[PDB]
């Protein structure tokens, strides 16, 4: 201030007059001036310490702000990684699910799973253009096996035929139990000339089976009808052609394989 | 104002946001690869609905498996509903589940825990 | 503080005392005491304002902290809920796997398991040249067990056979239920010479079994045919040869164990 | 003319000689409050002593540390000095409406100011 | 005994132990009402009889007023120490927060009595 | 002052070797209470980074990780990144079976914000 300056100067000039020295009003004037200087010093210090305190607080708030936004991104990252782990858990889950719709007796895919694949391969027969090979396989004289030896026995023959056919398939081929003693073989993205070798191997594996009943060993054979998917037709039509082929193999004896 | 129709797939839920009915329905498993691309439009639909009037909003969930960010998104949506409810808007939620899987119901209870609006956990019967 | 009051009081007394009224310093002291009161008010005001600013900043910072904490919670809650979803999924996968590869009665591995493992051991044989041996075991006269004591008794018998065989096998060997009363032993990375002793301990295990059914204690024998995997051959042809060896065991009188080899 | 640019932690200050206006913007956490505000006080003194043309202050200040509040009180004291001596001086204080508390703090700054002191929402 | 709140520090004046202990944030609204007793307690003890006085501080934030009251208390401790009275003060702080420590050295610059600035985990 | 947590069916095996300076973890991580499991791991890591300056090595053979486990692993990684930014030698080796395809890109996500030696390694 400026009036305070002029007053302090007037007071100091009074205080310098020796005639007032020792006077009580002189003492009190001096004490008040001194207390003024001391308050100004005290204020300078207070303000400096307080400034530092709120500087600290300012930096603490900025740090908490940074921490808050890093928390937001961390929640998004945790969720992303976790979702990928759960994708693997889901692939496992779907595999097992499809692996539990199996023919209880032979463990092969059943008719339903056969139909589902048949439809899926019909669609891939369009979009990629490579068709599949379809074989219908039937145990010859199975009724004789059941009559002679019993149903238990027949059933076992089927379990071991499933074992043998599965053992002779390539990686993407599919073997299923259509029903009764009838099985369906599906070779995706293949054409008859490549098929012949694998189908010969599958009949071999049925042929060389020696299935025990007590102390006797059974020999069985299979007839099989083969064709190719002619695109745009339904799987059903294709099955039917394979079925007619199989019926032809049975007409011409046993252990035969006719193409159509 | 809009009707939202997101067709489900096998890895992502079917979602239907019916503006006249005031109903958001969701069905199925939720493993989206891009969670934001699935759920951002949904959260936005809920926000727009809440901002456009005071008609009630009911969520009708038939959700099965939820991955982590699906869980996160469902809580985001619950947050919006909890705010609308705190401010006087009637909002509500039904969570349907097959009775033969009763662990699901405890999972739903976990979602409900911080909700104060009507939140009904219901078996198919 | 004590001293500022003591001083203002002393000054009050001085300014009141009639002996000082009129002195050249009286009026000066009154003016300066007044000025000091104003400076003190100014100082307090400064502080108060400053205190007000810091209250504002604090309030803002406590708001941010509350958000932070909410976020933390949210993260912990999201993770927990998700964890629980994954535990349910885990239990579902475990039950499904159990149902597809384990045999309900005996707990042993089933046919599917065996076959699956037989495929991967054939592949291993191919590359690394390490073969496995196959032992196929068939219970002798099981039908007498079932006919005399019932099928539940035979089932107990099969469980006990399973326990006994698993107890004499090494940790990576595989004992599977192959049929009603047939078992398939797969000894991976094992040759016949090393199989002999293990197989003989398995057969001792079965032989010395005594399954109590009420008032009787049943004993059984098994026939067994064993082969080695010949490289360049499918796992099914291995199984077939083990099976034919089993047949020779059975034809040659039971409680027998025949090996098949290869004449060059 | 006085021109000091603003920092992250100090206000931008403009003392325009011609229009006769000191303007201040931003937060005020100065490390060296003396070095910053001494130039401002000196400018205000020199302007007030130069010739009877009016002074208005246009303040967009946000946070103020303790020594900054002291410096502001010094400046307001000089303004009231000029005002009781007939000099036309005044100030307006601009603040965000959503911040309740800046208004009350500004009022406390106003309480012993007799010149026009207008606190302004935007 | 003054119970602390979220904006006020917790204070305990042990007469027998001869200890003034202070904890927490200090943003009081009415600073005089809170700190005037403490100052009255302090000077009542200093006049009562030559027993040693120890200040056990773990304050976090201090607003301007609170800094002023703390300097008042430190002034009392200093004039006591100048007359031979055994008085001491120790200021603990979290090590991750250096800034407080200087600030404590700032409080100590005018104190000639034992003033220890102590860290803790 | 070692750390030994035996690895159950649903929780991983964890060995903090103090003077070898090595934290090693193996297995699936589906913990029912993740705090109980990983809080001692985080405390052990913090003790080791505070007690001096010897280098720390993580060697991991982990399999499935639920969400709280992923979170705790990120917490551990944050500790390592902080120590690395202050000069401390720290390093991590993530071991995976080559058959799992997708594991590697999971690990790579774990490492995206990691300035320190983070090695992903196929091990048959
Ligand atoms: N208790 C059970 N009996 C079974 C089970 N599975 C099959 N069996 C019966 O096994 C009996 C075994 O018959 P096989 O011809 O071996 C007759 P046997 O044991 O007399 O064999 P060999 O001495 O080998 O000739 C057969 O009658 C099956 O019906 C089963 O799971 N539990
Ligand atoms: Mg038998």
């Amino acid at each position: 201030m400026s009036r305070e300056r002029e007053l302090d100067a007037w007071i100091d000039g009074l205080l310098a007059d020796p005639q007032f020295h020792g006077h009580p009003l002189h003492q009190a004037l001096a004490r008040l001036r001194q207390q003024s200087l001391e308050q100004l010093v005290r204020l300078e210090r207070i303000a400096r310490i307080s400034d530092g305190f709120q500087s600290m607080a300012r930096e603490q708030n900025l740090s908490l702000s940074e921490r808050y936004h890093k928390q937001l991104r961390r929640l998004e990252k945790v969720a992303r990684i976790s979702d990928r782990y759960q994708q693997m858990m889901r692939d496992l889950n779907l595999a097992l699910k499809e692996a539990s719709i199996r023919d209880p007796l032979t463990g092969l895919p059943n008719r339903r799973m056969l139909l589902e694949r048949l439809r899926e391969e019909n669609e891939r027969s369009q979009r990629h253009g490579q068709s599949y090979v379809l074989a219908m396989l039937d145990v010859d004289f199975f009724k004789q096996v059941n009559d002679t030896w019993g149903h238990d026995s027949g059933d076992r023959v089927l379990v071991e035929i499933a074992r043998a056919m599965e053992s002779e398939l390539r990686e993407y081929d599919l073997c299923g139990r259509w029903g009764g003693e009838e099985f369906l073989l599906l070779l995706p993205q293949t054409r008859l000339q490549d098929a012949g070798p694998v189908l010969e191997r599958v009949r071999d594996s049925v042929r060389t089976l020696a299935v025990r009943v007590g102390t006797e060993a059974l020999s069985v054979t299979a007839s099989v009808g083969v064709t190719e998917h002619r695109i745009g037709e339904t799987y059903s039509q294709t099955v039917n052609r394979a079925d007619a082929a199989l019926l032809d193999a049975k007409r011409s004896g046993r252990d035969k394989c006719v193409f159509a | 104002m809009s009707d939202l129709h997101i067709p489900g797939t096998q890895s992502t839920p079917a979602i239907q946001g019916d503006w006249q009915a005031g109903r958001l329905s969701m069905q199925g498993d939720s493993y989206p690869e891009n969670s934001y691309e699935l759920f951002g439009q949904v959260i936005d639909w809920v926000e727009r609905f809440l901002a456009d009037g005071q008609r009630p909003l009911e969520l009708d969930l038939r959700l099965l498996y939820l991955n982590t960010s699906s869980i996160k998104a469902m809580m985001d949506i619950l947050d919006l509903l909890e705010e609308a409810h705190q401010g006087g808007r009637p909002v509500s939620l039904r969570w349907h589940y097959d009775r033969r899987n009763e662990r699901v119901a405890e999972l739903a209870e976990e979602f409900r825990e911080d909700c104060s609006f009507p939140f009904a956990i219901q078996a198919h019967d």
